[PDB]
DNA sequence: TCGCCCCCCTTCGGTGCTTTGCACCGAAGGGGGGC
């Protein structure tokens, strides 16, 4: 155990400790059980406890990874929310793509992490359980945990802190060697030669051992490939670990779940991963154990993805002599794509945005979105943004931020010609447009009716009403102009009152969640020219004023 | 030295805000600064333990070229105890507002000398973040004022009197503002000798232990009506309903004589002669516009508030309000880089410059309505920041209705 | 029958608007991956 000083704990204020009883257990985990925990006993991890101490909590037993090996888990969810608050320590996961080339590699981790860090004397009585014989034949014994337990909510940021406070002393020693620190897993790379870099491996495996912290023989690997949070690294390349993906005849909403997960893992590495039409058959769905029909087109979308995963692939490590190129590509439906490399076909990583962030958005401002994540991300694993490569004209995206209210930006960026490029679908004129129709549209719904009318009249003596059915006021106005542009030809001159359809048309959206609003776009993209003007409702204005005599 | 005991609002906790991602540079300086402050003992390593937390980051001015490191304590600070009602609050200077130059002096480092109550000091976390996650977070709390804290010029007050009385009794009629680490010194002096007693107050409190502002020169920007010989139906409609939504502002403003000119259903290219009676009521209403608003006074138990206004080519248009409508100042900031092209650096900029002559005029920063999305401002802002403070801000999809500012 | 972290996709519910539904946003459900 680690003679490190411990951090004090205390339970929420007013609450008690836990007070939830054991349930039975295979009487095989009992003895893996029993075998652990005789010998935490012996080692000091745990103490025997009596009736004195009130509480208890469940335990359990699942098996490790190295398949012969258990792990002890106390189910402490009770006790979990009566403790305090931490502040987590553990603030990202370390991606190999950020790894620079190292001369000598070294992985290691650490065994019995959480019990070799003593847990806050005064709180270790609330940690009491009780390990269960088959058939209650004998009472179980009870104990308490002297270390931190797998379960508890502060042991992760209590160990990482306490490891990072172990490890301070041989990092500030050695500012030549790069420790990448993973709860108790260490990746340990340098530039010295095989033997001066295990010289100092045996050096800082002695430091932990001063420091109760032992490195087994069997988690010490020396020679590529590393196996290493997922990945393997070779001297030059990494690859993912072998992705399988489900295949099932019959596909519960759960399945699918599982298998866009593991594509979004994938998509890391593997580029043109799309999970849009999968994800769509989650939508609307009631229960993890239903039955979803695949459509067509996520049929098609997993067969895609099928013969991306099929083909081998690997990203290179981290130059930082060289700049950051990040190139992103159009796959449609909102779906995007990009890759992250320094020189051309060797990519650092890859990666895709899909999200759908509001109801009504075009592909410039999703470009945008793009941009930005793979900015963040940049910083993230690298510490800076890279220069950007887009399938967008330089022209469009100038006619973008002068049009649009909102203050936008793009960094460093050099244009693509990778189809389909990205583009504005139409352009609202800025003046009236001289010969066109000038069309005064209206709508309007009852609000407790749920009944409404949208029409229009026009200088051209041209003039309509349609009855809308389960409408709302905002929906008859959309309905109003989207009469407009259906009656009108090809360059339209359209006056509201409704300052909601002017903002969402104003805002040159392309997509939209809402079928009444695709509509309209639909029709503004096949339009030659159209001026869109707003005026004050129930103000007498010349047009608007007949219009809504006209709706009534 | 004895410390001032420091509580938070009633029902309230303190902060527990995520820390953000940094570039290389950042984190070396933050880093570099805070082993330091470690050593002097003005911070002191924690651990999770404490569950709060506050983002930190770096900013470098072109002012001086070194780092400055800048915790983002907005959340505390809105829940930390008011110190007006605690009696030690700094009171604003009305002639500030006059003076020809204001200069502003970071003396946050002052703060370093006066210890944290030790019960508060569990509040000022904050965690340096780690390149590609190749380490845990690394955590501080503050032993002493913090710089950023509100409650730092408060305690501070007693002493600063009396490090600034002899300066200001030597100099009547210089005005001296603290505004958290800030000092707002403005004076009636030539731009060049005006610098030289700047500087004989910096090593005068160099002693013990900037930005060129000239508000005399900042212009209100009115609602100003067009002017054509000719006025086409379109031009009359943007003028009416421009005229219609100044009417929740101005005292008496008219339009049912141009609403009466737009009668039937016209083409929006038509030509429409104006009358007689439709002239009067422009030439009218301009110089309604002409002069400010009547009756709107400034209530310093409200909050500030400031909208922003994207007008293109560089201009920028802002309202500074407390109630909707009586705005207390308009105005147009406009900024010359070189780089041409940047809408976050020029509103970020704006924002600072917004905020900056609130200190001056009323002695706070509003909180901003900003026109940008949420998204696209946090991914850029911090690299524009120049000011050792942060107004609040909310975002806002502004859909410019009416051309009104511009 | 556990814990903590990051990621994506979907759903839900709170907030403010010179609203009566709508858009925005954060949290929480599901999944992937790590120790
Ligand atoms: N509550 C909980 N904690 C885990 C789990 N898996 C890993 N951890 C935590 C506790 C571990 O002690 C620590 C290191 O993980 P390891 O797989 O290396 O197990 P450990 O070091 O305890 O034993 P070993 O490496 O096999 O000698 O991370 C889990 O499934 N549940
Ligand atoms: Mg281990």
């Amino acid at each position: 155990i680690s003679p490190i000083e411990t951090v004090p704990v205390k339970l929420k204020p007013g609450m008690d400790g836990p007070k939830v009883k054991q349930w039975p257990l295979t009487e095989e985990k009992i003895k893996a059980l029993v075998e652990i925990c005789t010998e935490m006993e012996k080692e000091g991890k745990i103490s025997k406890i009596g009736p004195e101490n009130p509480y208890n909590t469940p335990v359990f037993a699942i098996k490790k990874k190295d398949s012969t090996k258990w792990r002890k888990l106390v189910d402490f969810r009770e006790l979990n929310k009566r403790t305090q608050d931490f502040w987590e320590v553990q603030l990202g996961i370390p991606h190999p793509a950020g790894l620079k080339q190292k001369k000598s590699v070294t992985v290691l981790d650490v065994g019995d992490a959480f019990y070799s860090v003593p847990l806050d004397k005064d709180f270790r009585k609330y940690t009491a359980f009780t390990i269960p014989s088959i058939n209650n034949e004998t009472p179980g014994i009870r104990y308490q945990y002297n270390v931190l337990p797998m379960g508890w909510k502060g042991s992760p940021a209590i160990f990482q802190s306490s490891m990072t406070k172990i490890l301070e002393p041989f990092r500030k020693q050695n500012p030549d060697i790069v420790i990448y620190q993973y709860v108790d897993d260490l990746y340990v790379g340098s530039d010295l030669e095989i033997g001066q870099h295990r010289t100092k491996i045996e050096e800082l495996r002695q430091h932990l051992l001063r420091w109760g912290f032992t490195t087994p023989d069997k988690k010490h690997q020396k020679e590529p490939p590393f196996l290493w949070m997922g990945y393997e690294l070779h001297p030059d390349k990494w690859t993912v670990q072998p992705i399988v993906l489900p295949e099932k005849d019959s596909w519960t909403v759960n399945d699918i779940q599982k298998l866009v997960g593991k594509l979004n893992w994938a998509s890391q590495i593997y580029a043109g991963i799309k999970v849009r039409q999968l994800s769509k058959l989650l939508r609307g769905t009631k229960a993890l154990t239903e039955v979803v029909p695949l459509t067509e087109e996520a049929e098609l979308e997993l067969a895609e993805n099928r013969e991306i995963l099929k083909e081998p692939v690997h990203g290179v490590y981290y130059d930082p002599s060289k700049d950051l190129i990040a190139e992103i590509q159009k796959q449609g439906q909102g779906q995007w794509t990009y890759q992250i490399y320094q020189e051309p076909f060797k990519n650092l990583k890859t990666g895709k945005y899909a999200r759908m962030k509001g109801a009504h958005t075009n592909d410039v401002k999703q470009l945008t979105e793009a941009v930005q994540k793979i900015a963040t991300e940049s910083i993230v694993i690298w510490g800076k943004t890279p220069k950007f490569k887009l399938p967008i004209q330089k022209e469009t995206w100038e006619a973008w931020w002068t049009e649009y209210w909102q203050a936008t930006w793009i960094p460093e960026w050099e244009f693509v010609n990778t189809p389909p490029l990205v583009k504005l679908w139409y352009q609202l004129e800025k003046e009236p447009i001289i010969g066109a129709e000038t069309f005064y549209v209206d709508g309007a719904a009852n609000r407790e009716t749920k009944l409404g009318k949208a029409g229009y009249v026009t200088d051209r003596g041209r003039q309509k009403v349609v009855p809308l059915t389960d409408t709302t006021n905002q929906k008859t106005e959309l309905q109003a102009i989207h009469l407009a542009l259906q009656d009108s030809g090809l360059e339209v001159n359209i006056v509201t009152d409704s300052q909601y359809a002017l903002g969402i048309i104003q805002a040159q959206p392309d997509k939209s969640e809402s079928e009444l609003v695709s509509q309209i776009i639909e029709q503004l993209i096949k339009k030659e020219k159209v001026y869109l003007a707003w005026v004050p409702a129930h103000k007498g204005i010349g047009g608007n004023e007949q219009v809504d005599k006209l709706v009534s | 030295i004895e410390t001032v005991p420091v509580k938070l609002k009633p029902g309230m906790d303190g902060p527990k805000v995520k820390q953000w991602p940094l570039t290389e540079e950042k984190i070396k300086a933050l880093v570099e600064i805070c082993t330091e402050m470690e050593k002097e003992g003005k911070i002191s390593k924690i651990g999770p333990e404490n569950p709060y937390n506050t983002p930190v980051f770096a900013i470098k001015k072109k002012d001086s070229t070194k780092w400055r490191k800048l915790v983002d304590f907005r959340e505390l600070n809105k829940r930390t105890q008011d110190f007006w009602e605690v009696q030690l609050g700094i009171p604003h200077p009305a002639g500030l507002k006059q003076k020809k130059s204001v200069t502003v002096l970071d003396v946050g480092d002052a703060y370093f000398s006066v210890p944290l109550d030790k019960d508060f000091r569990k509040y000022t976390a904050f965690t340096i973040p780690s390149i590609n996650n190749e380490t845990p977070g690394i955590r501080y709390q503050y032993n002493v004022l913090p710089q950023g804290w509100k409650g730092s010029p408060a305690i501070f007050q007693s002493s600063m009197t009396k490090i600034l009385e002899p300066f200001r009794k030597q100099n009547p009629d210089i005005v001296i503002y603290q505004y958290m680490d800030d000092l707002y010194v403005g004076s009636d002096l030539e731009i060049g000798q005006h610098r030289t007693k700047i500087e004989e107050l910096r090593q005068h409190l160099l002693r013990w232990g900037g930005y060129e502002l000239h508000p005399d020169k900042w212009t209100v920007q009115p609602i100003v009506l067009p002017e054509k010989d000719s006025w086409t139906v379109n031009d009359i409609q943007k003028l009416v309903g421009k005229l219609n939504w100044a009417s929740q502002i101005y005292a008496g403003i008219k339009v049912r004589q141009l609403s009466k000119l737009l009668r039937g259903t016209k083409a929006l290219t038509e030509v429409v002669p104006l009358t007689e009676e439709a002239e009067l009521e422009l030439a009218e209403n301009r110089e309604i516009l002409k002069e400010p608003v009547h009756g709107v006074y400034y209530d310093p138990s409200k909050d500030l508030i400031a909208e922003i206004q994207k007008q293109g080519q560089g201009q920028w248009t802002y309202q500074i309000y407390q109630e909707p409508f009586k705005n207390l100042k308009t105005g147009k900031y406009a900024r010359m880089k070189g780089a041409h092209t940047n809408d976050v650096k020029q509103l970020t900029e704006a924002v600072q410059k917004i905020a900056t002559e609130s200190i001056v005029i009323w002695g706070k920063t509003p909180k901003f309505k900003l026109p940008i999305q949420k998204e696209t401002w946090e991914a850029w802002w911090t690299e524009y920041w120049q000011a050792t403070w942060i107004p609040e801000w909310e975002f806002v999809n502004t859909p410019p209705l009416v051309k009104l500012w511009y």
